[PDB]
This record gives C-alpha cells, structure tokens and sequence, in this order.
C-alpha cells in the first residue's frame, strides 16, 4: 500500500531524523556547559570560602577565644 | 594660735574643694563605666573584622594572591 507506505515512511523519517538532532543537542548541550560550571564552581568554592567560610571561622574563634 | 586660726580656715577651704573634686570624679568614673559598657560590642566587631583580615590574607598567600 502506498498510502502506508508514505505514512510510515514520512513519520520514521521525523523520527529518525529527530533523533539525530536529540543527539547531538543533548550531547553538547549536556557536555559542554558541564566542564565549565564545575570548573567556574571549583573556582566559586575557592572564592566564596574567602567571604563566608572565614566568617564562619572569625565567629567560631572570637566566640571560643 | 591666730596662725592656728588662718590655718584652719585655709584646711576649710581646702576640705571643701577636697570633696567638690571627688564628687566629680565619681561621677567621671560613673560615666565612664555606663560608656564601657557601649564597647565591648564594638571591639568585639574589631577583634572580628581583624581575624577577618588575618585569615583572609593567609588563605591568599595560599591561593594565588594578587598583592605586589
């Protein structure tokens, strides 16, 4: 039948093809900003350490000492 | 005796001056205890930004400071 043919040809076609573009989007988009954010993170934790981790430790200190 | 006389006179006056220095200073030593009190929290905030200070710049150093 051609009319099935068409059908089922044109709607795995999309699907196919759909597919293609699921791959490659969720690899990169799911890759890419993942190496930057822990390294940005990494970075952050050095950072905010320096501004509320040492606030925790004046206040721990003062309030021992 | 009349030297006696102006003697005491003069320790009058003095013992009154005596206690008008004395009553202000008891009051001198009053203010300042009420001001001591309106202290302890500010040093407190001194000792804490000091540390703050202190511990920051070691962990700098550690870091890769930017200082000269």
């Amino acid at each position: 039948l051609s009319p099935l043919e068409q059908e089922v040809l044109d709607e795995y076609e999309r699907l196919s093809e759909n597919m293609k573009k699921l791959a490659v989007l969720l690899d990169e988009l799911a890759s890419a900003p993942a190496t930057e954010i822990l390294d940005g993170l990494r970075e952050l934790e050095r950072k905010t350490s320096l501004v509320f981790t040492l606030l925790k430790a004046s206040v721990y200190s003062i309030v021992l000492q | 005796s009349p030297h006696e006389h102006q003697q005491n006179l003069l320790l009058s006056r003095i013992i009154t001056n005596v206690e008008k220095l004395n009553e202000a200073i008891m009051v001198m030593n009053k203010t300042l205890q009420e001001i001591n009190i309106q202290n302890m929290n500010i040093e407190l905030v001194a000792q804490m930004f000091k540390n703050y200070q202190s511990n920051v710049l070691f962990h700098l150093e550690a870091t890769d400071n930017l200082k000269d």
